[PDB]
RNA sequence: GCUG
């Protein structure tokens, strides 16, 4: 609201509630995706495609 | 350009066209005017089904 | 069916047969331009 | 490259006037007065002679001849 | 002084504009090449000590091309463009090699061919009258400054770099202020840095494996004794205290003498070469070699004396410490610290590497053959190869990659192809500057407009997009300086009272009165009176005793006075005001025009002076005579010169919002207009020419200087600004059909098709075979209709899609490989040129002409940054008409002006309407121009409303419109982008072999990419089926056989792995995934698949 | 040097003095044409150096013969009985001075042109009037009598002959003499005092029509033809109504 | 192609036309963020019956007339559609039977051909028989007597005087009863995007997607026909400062310049009072910036008052079709202090923004205040300061697009 | 490199 840019709270009530539902606040970075998702190709389609595919073969 | 983003998440697609866009106030909001040239190249597969038989033959 | 080419500087018609170096007599130019078509061409004035 | 035969907006023939306009300018006639003598009263017609750049003469210097 | 404007044409006849490119190559071909040859003169062989190969004089000759074994005839720039040859001249050098045992001197031995920029001193075009140009087929109004390499004209873009020889105080990522001086000499260019990584000062260099504490470096240099080091750096409590931690570090170690520090530095020198280096260079000796040629090389040791290197090192240390306190780091965005390098410097660096590579290769050949092959003499002249130098430069110009490993220089994008969209596009490209930092995405860095750029770089001319501030354009009156000798500046300074620095202990440098003198980065001494050196040096320059471009500047905060004759520094001419009165004096201004004086006379009479950005910091320029004060030092020659070539073409730029002016600069380059008087003769890949070009009604002073009017790019159009139809909403324009029919906007697009028939080493040569007649018809087949008997098409004949322009057969015996026209619309062959390339290979070039009338979807711009597509074409009868009977050619929506704030366009309609009626061309020059009040009076005399609003009636209804409509003539330029060339549609077409997905190019039949952002929107819509159809069925759907037990793909119902067909089952998968599973399996990542029946 | 497509467009724009009513519209296709539906004009010009010329020869006209192609060069080729129906010189390009192209020695233009009847709606080349426009008649009225130096400024505000100042008693007074000449620049509104003393209006039902022909046919004939074309459009629809009922 | 929200892909029905160019209605151009300044867009044809149905039911324009972010309408009137409607619905617009019939006639095309038009009884009836524009606009909402839509809205328009809900002086309170505008003129608030007080929104919410879409199509036919025949144009006279603004600006500029001088002396010779958070050289800059802002605001108010009720720039600002009063003030009165990062232009040279001013000058105009208007023209130093501020915006947009993506 |  500081930048104009009105938005529903129900969008932010979802983004916050995703971001903090597994114990601790999991920021949406490359690193927070590993602690949010279990499936590999969803992580592998995101950043670090090399390590996420080898580590899930290990 | 890599396979994960270039060839899997986003793929080149058939049955598509790109042209410059111009105004038409006489068209309903749900309609787009398509050039007759692009219309001739782009095709939709229609199965003969007893209601389109006469129309398809023409 | 003779092939006659006109040079860029001399502007003299030169007959060059196949597999002949493109040099023009009366000058040393190596650029030669083919002559205009004899065939009638139709243009819509529109 | 060469003077347009007809004015773009009005449609008056302005091809005939180019040779006279150049001659009037060669004499003491002013550009506004020269256009007035040719009879180009409307502004649309006047700009065609006033704004025309004659490149045919310059281009021909490089033509085969 | 009404004619203070007259000085801009006069400075421009000699310097300015595209000259900054030409005078630069001229210095390289006439002065720099010989300096490089003296530096790498003398090649000596290890195998024989006696053998020596010095170079005595190098000359670069006239450009000539020899098409025979020994003809050596002269060549012309046009012929090279047509035959795809390189315009270049021979580099001939004089040598005195050892030979058998004598000292044979050879005069004039060719070492290779040098590319030659057009209009350069060595170029044939220089000194030629316009009539002479016609025989050479070159346009007289051609900028020059470009190289014809392999038939493509290439421009080396100017590059902005931080100045060399000057210490730069800059924060590291850690916030740790450091320092870095790049030493550029004629022998070695190296980077020496200083760093405080733990609160203690270390010097870093690439030849040293580890950072060396500075006190050890000082002791190695020879300033043994801590007091002398401390006295040199500072005697203030803070400076000494902060250098206190650094003193302990040497004290903790046992270094206390030169030898014990030199040995310590040696144990750290990287000794990379252990092979072919013989035996030599002890560790102490290697250090005395590094400290004397590698560290701070610009400062020169006389006889292994570092007295000079040590003081300079102390100045660097003091500058880090004062900066570390207040955090006053030097700005790297100030144009004073940045020097622009043009062609000469880039070519000299490339040549320096190629000459050292040619010399090295000759030594390696000599060392190998002199001691082994025979008593028969080794003559270098026979083994010398022309190719190494010629091929090297050409490749760097042809492909813009400056990969010089010796200097660790790896820059790509140095050269670009000259743009021939228009005359303005070519002139703008010559004045184009490329930034050093190119990956920066911080808004407030290089991308910002810096006040230092005033008068040097155009404020509004910049590409909008990935490089908003990365690419900059030079202003009209700017001179980039070239290197000068410096013998006189050193002498004037000593006689002017500058005491030597060797004769003083360092304590002086910290007194408040003493100031240090630096010339191009080397200390020339210490002077107590700054003002007398500065005001005497300026007086001497005005009398002409010292060069005009030498600049004296003084920084009070750091007590130093800087004299710069380096070169690469931007300089702008300014009138000198002494005692509140300008020095031009009116009478001198008349004399320039009459002919008694030229610009140089004004410079040496003290009337005019050149000021660089550093000198400007010390001056108080006044833009106008009325603004003159007591403090004002100079006066600007002309205010409008602040804008550049593209910016000038805009009428009344000052009356518009600034973003709009930036857009016009980009659009002007893309406009379709006359290119040159030789445009018809040229056979370029793409040429767009307006059929009937017209000069602009509202001109600017810059248009006159650039000679835009001689070859214009647009047409003046009567425009009514009104809302009509509703087909002109978001930037659309309405055009009358009759004006398009009468010829408005008619353009010609010329494309070039090139075929080369080659002769192989096998002696088998491609051939052109004649048209294949169908006998029954006694006529050629449709595909071969246009071909003449020879097999090449004939000028004047229409070509349809799929017709064969040249029937060419290539030996596998011959398999036809035809050149076939592939144009969605017919084109007419205009010229077919047959020629031989550098290696004779029968190059054939065809020019195809297509004429396109303006059509809905074409782009037209107004010269005020407003670009619109043609929404509707209306018949003349439907267009509104004024009483005179003028109906508008173009109707423009009034809504564009309020948000855009383009008041200048509104002024331009009024000025043009007044000018056409008067018969006069009004001027809309920046910061000046015709006032609205004067123009309105002219309209009233001619019977028109002063405001220019006219009473119109409606063509559709026949009744008067309620509001008066502004009606006037405005210049409109048709932009190159056209809907005919931008329309692409693909159904089922060619699929790439690797992924089986569609192609990526309209030319290749293309196919559009539904990318991740489009895919994300479809996921939001919730459409599962649409995503599957678009991304699998209509892209790459495929069936694979998978085994149930293993999980591994099989073939034809079998698995070569668990050789039991029973478990194989079919699956549907995007084919790309099959490639991913295969590449995974090959790399050892096994993507095992479990298959379940649908239920 | 001129491109054939550009040269074709220039030739289409040039006007022909042939009377349209005599000829008939060509059917779709039917390129060959007939004596009734078409006129054929042949232009053949070759530029040659003047054999007897001055040494300087700075002027192209002295140096070259046929340097400029003009519309006078075009020559009518009669088809069938057209030659008898049209006496020599009836069918010719109207202007006679339009510059089609410019040539240099050794350059030749040879071409044949077919002329067909057309309406302006299809292309502007077929339009018969340089401009046709109508203006309602101006009726300036002075609401209050204006006398003195004010008359001189009121005369200046309007067009040159519309306002005449007469000294009735040795004192200047303003009257409107020729309102038709008024160009409606509306400069009276700039002067504050005179804005309220005059009313600028146009009589709605009086239209002054100006027609300038391209020379193809006399202007009086063109206006008569236009009225007949409107009469034809109404008749075509009336015939359709008869067929429907 | 630069897809940033859900609305960048939208389905459309396809109707083949001879001209080559993808032509759409201009109401749907703000979802695409698409101007017509050379833009190109992509078309995809679904090849399955299941994909065709999902595109029509889910991705169709009629089903997606509201943004998912707030629920505000995104498909709505823009530019000339908005101005034709504001001009038609003004109190002065009065029409005779023939002019009324022609404007209403434009609606009868594309499925309106089979509807019998209802002409409302004329608002004026005895000295002369005349209708009102508000009456003609109301036919867009209910074209025929058998249309069932009876739309109702009661909302403050922009320009509302603050008092008399429907008897405002400016005629800026909108009341629509039974699909009949009884008061007010249509502006961006009632006909444009971003508002839930839109008529098209009330039509979507209460009568359905089809009724809203039919009305929007009717406006795109009626609004252009009135404006083309009425005539709307801008000229130099529209942006020319009058005598009242000219005398006022001189007084405002001198007063602000002298007050700034007083503070600059107070920082130097005497003592400057400091805000508790602020410090010296920051209190002076912030307080000077407020005074410079006052000069531009007061000059703007004078410019708006002098402007006639017929300026094309004012009409576009009074409705929200294009522009703002800051844009009009900058063109006619005074462009303001150019601000880089919220502060006056920084010193590129040492202690000086440019070499054309004295060192250590904190005076307004040496730090980016441009007194001149766009119409008067910018002096060379003023032009450079304005370009610097303008480039900051251009660089910001290019960098921002990459970060958001 | 430029358009989008
Ligand atoms: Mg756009
Ligand atoms: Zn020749
Ligand atoms: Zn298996």
């Amino acid at each position: 609201v500081n930048h104009g840019m009105s938005i529903d709270r129900r969008h932010v009530m979802l983004l916050s509630d995703l971001m903090t539902y597994k114990g601790e606040v999991l920021g949406i970075t490359r690193f927070g995706l590993a602690k949010m998702k279990e499936s590999v190709l969803m992580l592998a389609s995101f950043e670090k495609t090399a390590d996420h595919l080898f580590d899930a073969a290990y | 350009q890599g396979r994960f983003r270039g060839n899997l998440s986003g793929k080149r697609v058939d049955f598509s066209g790109r042209t410059v866009i111009s105004p038409d106030p006489n068209l309903r909001i749900d309609e787009v005017a398509v050039p007759v040239h692009v219309a001739k190249i782009l095709t939709f597969p229609e199965k003969v089904n007893k209601a389109n038989i006469n129309f398809l033959r023409k | 069916q003779p092939m006659i080419y006109i040079c860029g500087e001399c502007h003299t018609e030169n007959e060059i047969k196949s597999r002949d170096p493109i040099r023009c007599r009366e000058c040393g130019y190596r650029i030669m331009y083919k002559k205009r078509t004899k065939r009638l061409v139709v243009f819509d004035a529109r | 490259m060469i003077i347009p035969v007809r004015c773009f907006t009005c449609g008056k023939i302005v091809g005939n006037k180019w040779e006279a306009y150049l001659g009037l300018l060669q004499a003491e006639y002013t550009e506004g007065d020269a256009l007035d003598a040719l009879g180009l009263k409307r502004y649309c017609c006047r700009r065609m002679l006033l704004a025309h750049v004659d490149l045919i003469e310059k281009l021909l210097n490089y033509a085969p001849l | 002084v009404e004619e203070k404007w007259r000085l801009l044409p006069a400075f421009l006849k000699v310097k300015g504009l595209v000259k900054q490119h030409i005078d630069s190559f001229n210095y390289f071909i006439n002065v720099e090449i010989k300096k490089i040859m003296k530096a790498n003169e003398k090649v000596t062989s290890d195998a024989d000590p006696m053998w020596y190969l010095k170079y005595l004089n190098i000359y670069v000759g006239l450009p000539d091309v020899e098409e025979s074994f020994n003809v050596t005839r002269p060549v012309s720039p046009h012929e090279c463009r047509l035959r795809d040859m390189t315009y270049s001249a021979p580099i001939t050098v004089d040598i005195e090699y050892t030979r058998g045992s004598q000292r044979i001197i050879r005069n004039a031995l060719p070492i290779g061919r040098m590319p030659i920029m057009l209009r350069s001193s060595n170029c044939v075009l220089t000194g030629k009258t316009p009539a002479e140009f016609a025989k050479l087929n070159e346009c007289p109004l051609d900028p020059g400054g470009y190289f014809i390499v392999k038939g493509v004209e290439k421009v080396i873009l100017i590059q902005e770099q931080l100045s060399k020889n000057r210490i730069i105080v800059e924060a590291d990522r850690k916030g740790a202020v450091g320092a870095s001086v790049t030493s550029s000499t004629h022998e070695k260019k190296s980077r020496t840095n200083m760093a405080v990584k733990q609160g203690r000062f270390y010097l870093r260099h690439n030849t040293l494996s580890e950072d060396i504490p500075i006190v050890i470096i000082f002791k190695a240099m020879g300033v043994e004794s801590d007091q002398e080091i401390v006295q040199m750096i500072g005697t203030e409590e803070h400076v000494m205290a902060a250098f206190g931690p650094s003193l302990e570090e040497c004290q903790k170690a046992q270094i206390f003498t030169q030898m014990q520090a030199l040995k310590y530095i040696g144990n750290k020198v990287r000794r990379q070469r252990m092979w072919g280096g013989g035996p030599k260079k002890t560790k102490i000796e290697e250090a005395r070699e590094l400290l004397a040629s590698t560290i701070l090389t610009h400062v020169p040791v006389k006889e292994f004396n570092f007295r000079a290197k040590c003081i300079y090192t102390a100045v660097m240390v003091r500058r880090v410490i004062l900066a570390q306190g207040d955090n006053k780091v030097d700005d790297r965005d100030y144009y004073g610290n940045k020097r622009l390098e043009l062609a000469g410097q880039l070519l000299s660096l490339l040549f320096e590497d190629l000459f050292k590579k040619f010399n090295s290769e000759m030594k390696k050949i000599a060392d190998q053959v002199i001691p082994k092959q025979r008593a028969a003499q080794f003559d270098v002249v026979k083994h010398m190869r022309q190719d190494q130098i010629t091929n090297g430069m050409v490749n760097a110009i042809s492909t813009g990659n400056w990969s010089l490993k010796r200097f660790k220089m790896d820059r790509q994008g140095v050269t670009q192809v000259l743009s021939r969209l228009s005359y303005i596009s070519a002139l703008g490209m010559m004045t184009r500057i490329s930034s050093q930092f190119e990956k920066t995405r911080k808004v407030s860095g290089p991308r910002s407009l810096q006040p230092s750029q005033w008068g040097m770089l155009c404020p509004s001319d910049t590409p909008e997009g990935e490089a908003c501030g990365l690419v900059k354009n030079l202003a009209l009156m700017t001179h980039i300086t070239t290197d000068m000798e410096d013998g006189p500046i050193v002498k004037l300074a000593s006689n002017l009272g500058v005491e030597d620095v060797n004769l003083l202990c360092g304590e002086e440098l910290s007194y408040p009165n003493v100031f240090l003198v630096f010339l191009n980065g080397n200390i020339l001494g210490v002077i107590r009176d700054h003002k007398k050196l500065v005001n005497t040096f300026r007086l001497m320059r005005r009398a002409g005793y010292i060069n005009e471009f030498v600049s004296i500047s003084t920084n009070l905060t750091d007590r130093c006075v800087y004299i710069s004759s380096d070169g690469g520094r931007l300089c702008r001419p300014y009138i000198i005001v002494k005692k509140q009165k300008p020095a031009v004096t009116n009478k001198h201004m008349e004399e320039l025009a009459q002919g008694y004086r030229n610009f140089e006379d004004f410079l040496h009479e003290s009337l005019v002076e050149y000021l660089d950005v550093n000198e400007e910091n010390d001056c108080n320029i006044a833009l106008y005579e009325h603004t003159i004060n007591k403090d004002t030092t100079h006066l600007e020659i002309e205010p409008f010169t602040l804008l550049g070539v593209c910016a000038g073409l805009i009428p009344y730029p000052h009356h518009n919002q600034s973003p709009r002016n930036t857009y016009q600069c980009a659009m002007g380059k893309q406009a379709m207009g006359t290119i040159g008087y030789n445009q018809r003769n040229r056979i370029d890949t793409l040429m767009y020419l307006l059929a009937y070009p017209q000069k602009p009604m509202v001109k600017t002073k810059t248009i006159e200087l650039i000679e835009f009017e001689k070859l214009p790019a647009g047409q003046n159009a009567t425009v009514a600004v009104m809302s009509y139809s509703g087909y002109d909403i978001e930037d659309a324009l309405v055009l009358n059909k009759a004006s398009l029919d009468r010829g408005f906007g008619r353009c010609l697009v010329y494309k070039n098709a090139k075929c080369t028939l080659k002769r192989y080493t096998n002696q088998t040569f491609d051939k052109v075979m004649g048209p294949m007649l169908d006998a029954a018809t006694r006529k050629p087949i449709w595909r071969h209709e246009i071909l003449d008997a020879d097999g090449i098409c004939s000028p004047g004949e229409k070509v349809e899609n799929k017709q064969v322009l040249v029937n060419k057969s290539m030996p596998t015996q011959y398999k036809d490989v035809p050149i076939t026209y592939k144009g969605a619309t017919d084109s007419y062959i205009e010229k077919v040129m047959i020629s031989s390339n550098a290696e004779d290979a029968f190059l054939i070039k065809m020019l195809l002409r297509q004429t396109r009338r303006p059509e809905i979807g074409d782009k037209f711009s107004s010269r005020h940054g407003q670009k619109g597509v043609c929404g509707l074409i209306v018949p003349q009868e439907d267009m509104p008409f004024c009483d005179s009977g003028i109906c508008p050619d173009i109707i423009m929506n009034p809504h564009g002006f309020p948000s855009r704030m383009t008041v200048g366009k509104l002024i331009e309609l009024l000025a043009g309407k007044a000018g056409v009626l008067d018969g006069r061309f009004h001027y809309g020059t920046a910061f000046g121009g015709s006032k609205v009040k004067d123009v309105c009076e002219d309209l009233v005399r001619h019977g028109y409303n002063y405001l220019g609003k006219d009473y119109v009636t409606s063509g559709i209804t026949g009744e008067p419109l309620e509001a008066y409509i502004y009606f006037g003539p405005v210049y409109y330029q048709k932009l190159k982008h056209m809907v005919l060339d931008k329309m692409h549609a693909r159904a089922r077409g060619p699929r790439a072999v690797l992924t089986r997905q569609p192609t990526e190019g309209r030319s290749r039949d293309g196919g559009l990419r539904l990318g991740e952002m489009e895919r994300d929107c479809l996921i939001g819509y919730g459409a599962s089926m649409l995503l599957l159809e678009r991304l699998m069925i209509s892209s790459d759907a495929f069936e694979v056989d998978v085994c149930g037990q293993c999980g591994l793909l099989g073939y034809s119902g079998w698995c070569h792995y668990c050789k039991s067909s029973c478990h194989v089952s079919s699956l549907r998968i995007p084919y790309a995934c099959k490639l991913l599973f295969q590449e995974l399996q090959s790399m050892n990542i096994i993507p095992r698949l479990k298959l379940s029946k649908y239920n | 040097i001129v491109q054939d497509e550009i040269l074709a467009h220039r030739l289409g724009l040039i006007p022909i003095h042939a009377d349209p009513r005599l000829f008939e519209y060509r059917n779709q296709g039917d390129e060959e044409g007939t004596e009734i539906d078409t006129l054929q004009f042949r232009l053949q010009v070759r530029c040659t150096r003047n054999p007897h010329a001055a040494k300087d020869s700075s002027d192209p006209n002295e140096l070259y013969v046929n340097h400029k192609v003009y519309t006078r060069h075009m020559t009518w080729i009669p088809l069938g009985n057209q030659a008898d129906l049209f006496p020599e010189g009836t069918i010719r390009p109207v202007h006679d001075d339009i510059l089609i192209a410019q040539l240099r020695p050794g350059q030749e233009i040879d071409l044949l042109m077919h002329c067909v009847k057309g309406i302006g709606k299809d292309h502007a080349k077929f339009s018969p009037v340089a401009t046709a426009s109508y203006r309602l008649l101006p009726d300036i009225t002075l609401l209050e009598p204006v006398e003195g130096e004010a008359a001189e400024e009121l005369s200046r505000c309007f067009s040159p002959g519309v306002i005449e100042v007469q000294e009735v008693q040795g004192k200047k007074v303003a009257r409107v003499a020729n309102p038709r000449l008024d160009t409606f620049s509306r400069e009276i509104f700039r002067n504050e005092k005179l804005k309220k003393v005059v009313r600028l209006a146009r009589v709605r039902d009086h239209y002054i029509f100006s027609v300038e022909s391209t020379g193809v046919l006399p202007p009086d004939v063109l206006v008569s033809e236009a009225i007949k074309v409107l009469m034809g459009k109404c008749r075509r629809f009336l015939d359709e109504l008869d067929a429907v009922q | 192609q630069p897809s940033l929200h859900k609305l960048s892909i939208m389905a459309h029905l396809a109707r083949v036309k001879p001209h080559r160019t993808f032509r759409f209605n201009e109401c749907v151009c703000t979802p695409y963020n698409a101007d017509f300044d050379g833009d190109e867009m992509n078309l995809h044809l679904p090849q399955t019956e299941e994909a065709k149905a999902e595109a029509l039911v889910l991705m169709g324009t009629k089903a997606n007339l509201v943004t998912p972010r707030n629920g505000e309408p995104l498909i709505a009137a823009i530019q000339d559609f908005l101005t034709g409607a504001y001009l038609l619905t003004l109190k002065d617009t009065f029409f005779d039977r023939a002019k009324a019939c022609q404007i209403i006639a434009s609606i009868l095309v594309g499925k309106d051909e089979k509807i019998k038009v209802r002409l409302p009884p004329p608002t004026i009836l005895k000295p002369v028989t005349l209708w009102t524009g508000k009456q003609i606009f109301s036919v867009i909402l209910r074209p025929s007597d058998d249309n069932p839509v009876r739309a109702n809205l009661r909302t403050k328009g922009k320009q509302y005087c603050g008092k008399g809900e429907d008897l405002c002086a400016n005629d800026s309170y909108v009341t629509i009863q039974n699909s009949e505008l009884m008061s007010g003129s249509m502006d961006k608030g009632t006909l444009g995007s971003g508002s839930k007080n839109n008529i098209f929104y009330i039509l979507l919410r209460d009568w359905g997607q089809n009724e809203a879409a039919d009305a929007m199509s009717r406006l795109a036919r009626l609004a252009p026909v009135y404006l083309s025949n009425r005539g709307f144009s801008i000229g130099i006279g529209d942006v020319t400062p009058g005598q009242g603004l000219l005398k006022a600006k001189y007084e405002l500029l001198n007063a602000g310049y002298k007050k700034c001088d007083e503070y600059i002396e107070a920082l130097n010779t005497g003592k400057l009072q400091q805000q508790p958070g602020c410090t010296a050289e920051e209190t002076l800059e912030a307080l000077i910036l407020k005074e410079l802002s006052v000069i531009r605001d007061h000059a703007g108010s004078a410019c708006l008052r002098e402007l006639d009720k017929s300026n094309s720039p004012l009409t576009m600002a009074l409705c929200g079709s294009k522009g703002s009063f800051i844009n009009i003030s900058q063109m006619i009165a005074c462009v303001g202090q150019q601000a880089i990062s919220g502060s006056r232009v920084p010193d590129g040279f040492e202690n000086r923004s440019l070499p054309h001013f004295e060192k250590h000058s904190k005076l307004p105009a040496a730090k980016g205040f441009v007194a001149n208007s766009f119409y008067s023209g910018l002096t060379p130093t003023e032009f450079f300061f304005h370009t610097m501020a303008g480039r900051e915006g251009l660089v910001d947009t290019a960098v921002k697009t990459a970060e958001t993506g």
